[PDB]
């Protein structure tokens, strides 16, 4: 499985786009 | 800082989401919250 | 699960991966190699 999620970081960039890939951390 | 998952989210939803976070860095936080609802909105 | 993180691609690439690898799970992994290239790509 993946999953898309969103890191808040602040800053300039907001937030940071990261994915998940396969079961769980 | 806080992070928000979005598996039961809509990839079109993810396409949008993600444009709006490029639109301004500041509403990342804010759209991060309705982002997060909505996973819960269409789980 | 082994994480990924995607902040030099842009919202249309973002886009584009988010649709290849949903419309293709079977090819996750392999659309992510490239992801991860693009990762490089856009260093």
């Amino acid at each position: 499985k993946l999953v898309f999620f969103a890191e808040d970081v602040g800053s300039n960039k907001g937030a940071i786009i990261g994915l998940m890939v396969g079961g769980v951390v | 800082g806080e992070i928000v998952y979005l598996p039961n989210l809509n990839p079109d939803q993810l396409c949008a989401f993600i444009h709006s976070l490029h639109d301004d860095p500041s509403q990342s936080a804010n759209l991060l919250a309705e982002a997060k609802k909505l996973n819960d909105a269409q789980a």
